[PDB]
């Protein structure tokens, strides 16, 4: 199937209370392989998966000296920030990044990323083409110019083209084992009456790999996209994911309600019905 | 493996 | 500034069976900022012995975490899920409701 890679930062300042925390995260599809926290007993790069483990500590020595080096640039960014949108430096900010790149199943560049935020909000992105900005206000189109004078598109353009798609490429195939293997999603229906004249239908998924799905509710096989109640997909802890979707049905029609399940561990989508 | 770079500050 | 309050699941990491071990998770996610105070209870006290996710966040920048607790559930025992968030005035309780 199709894969991602993608590297997470946050940078929290905390006035008063010391330095900003700074926390990197960095996943291929939902599989965490390495994180780093400035506020760890021992802040490095720590390998979170058995299939990274094999890279050796001059592999881990790099990435933590990166790590290093981002959660400075932060530093200095969050105190720049305060000045380009004239705040107090009294209070908390938050400073949020994340890059990286999506591959079909030939291995090739879908699409790269590079994108930031700044108090959560949108501050600068790299375009879809990899060599234009995004400037959210007029505080990014400052940081824009900067970009724009020191080559960074170009530069990200090479990364993302290269290094980003070699790298997912080499661990996919030294984490096949988990990486390359969809878990399908374990099917059910349940029912719950809610008065004389109604009663919920509740179709679960449990236990599947990727978190990617979709559960759609079809009446008379019609899509009931407006009446369906969707949970957010949740991790279970064991790297699967769950999720469920339900409807409120006249009581004796629910048998002309039908869920229709899509994962890619699935061959063919599934359709399901409340049994008993 | 992680992008390095020099000169990204905002 | 503009500020996103923690949505909260409560549940298990398997269809829970009385006398059978289990994981208790409290997945608090979509919040902004990522500061969060999160307890798992057991009969209204919390539980000691809980571990959470590494901090990252979703492609709309908000905030996500996975709180769990190792958990042999019974018949009488009440479990929940308590949060604090700069978007609550007070903490927020869900319980676990073994069906949803
Ligand atoms: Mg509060």
């Amino acid at each position: 199937g199709s894969h991602s890679m993608r590297y997470f930062h946050t940078s929290v300042s905390r006035p008063g209370r010391g330095e900003p925390r700074f926390i990197t995260v960095g996943y291929v599809d939902d599989t965490l392989f390495v994180r780093f926290d400035s506020d760890a007993a021992s802040p490095r790069e720590e390998p979170r998966a058995p299939w990274i483990e094999q890279e050796g500590p001059e592999h881990w020595d790099r990435e933590t000296q990166i790590c290093k080096a981002k959660a400075q640039t932060d530093r200095e960014d969050l105190r720049t920030l305060l000045r380009y949108y004239n705040q107090s430096e009294a209070g908390s900010h938050t400073l949020q990044n994340m890059y990286g790149c999506d591959v079909g199943p030939d291995g090739r560049l879908l699409r790269g990323y590079h994108q930031d935020a700044y108090d959560g909000k949108d501050y600068i992105a790299l375009n879809e083409d990899l060599s234009s900005w995004t400037a959210a206000d007029t505080a990014a189109q400052i940081t824009q110019r900067k970009w724009e004078a020191a080559r960074v598109a170009e530069q990200l353009r090479a990364y993302l083209e290269g290094e980003c798609v070699e790298w997912l490429r080499r661990y996919l195939e030294n984490g096949k084992e988990t990486l390359q293997r969809a878990d399908p999603p374990k099917t059910h229906v349940t029912h719950h009456p809610i008065s004389d004249h109604e009663a919920t239908l509740r179709c679960w998924a449990l236990g599947f790999y990727p978190a990617e799905i979709t559960l759609t509710w079809q009446r008379d096989g019609e899509d009931q996209t407006q009446d369906t109640e969707l949970v957010e997909t949740r991790p279970a802890g064991d790297r699967t994911f769950q999720k469920w979707a339900a409807v409120v049905v006249p009581s004796g029609e629910e048998q002309r309600y039908t869920c229709h399940v899509q994962h890619e561990g699935l061959p063919k989508p599934l359709t399901l019905r409340w049994e008993p | 493996k992680r992008w390095i770079i020099l000169g990204l500050n905002k | 500034m503009i500020q996103r309050t923690p949505k909260i699941q409560v549940y298990s990491r398997h269809p829970a069976e009385n006398g059978k071990s289990n994981f208790l998770n409290c997945y608090v996610s979509g919040f902004h900022p990522s500061d969060i105070e999160v307890d798992l209870l057991k009969n209204g006290e919390r539980i000691e012995k809980v571990e959470h996710s590494d901090l990252s966040f979703s492609k709309d920048w908000s905030f996500y975490l996975l709180y769990y607790t190792e958990f042999t559930p019974t018949e009488k025992d009440e479990y929940a899920c308590r949060v604090n968030h700069v978007t609550l005035s007070q903490p927020k309780i869900v319980k676990w409701d073994r069906d949803m």
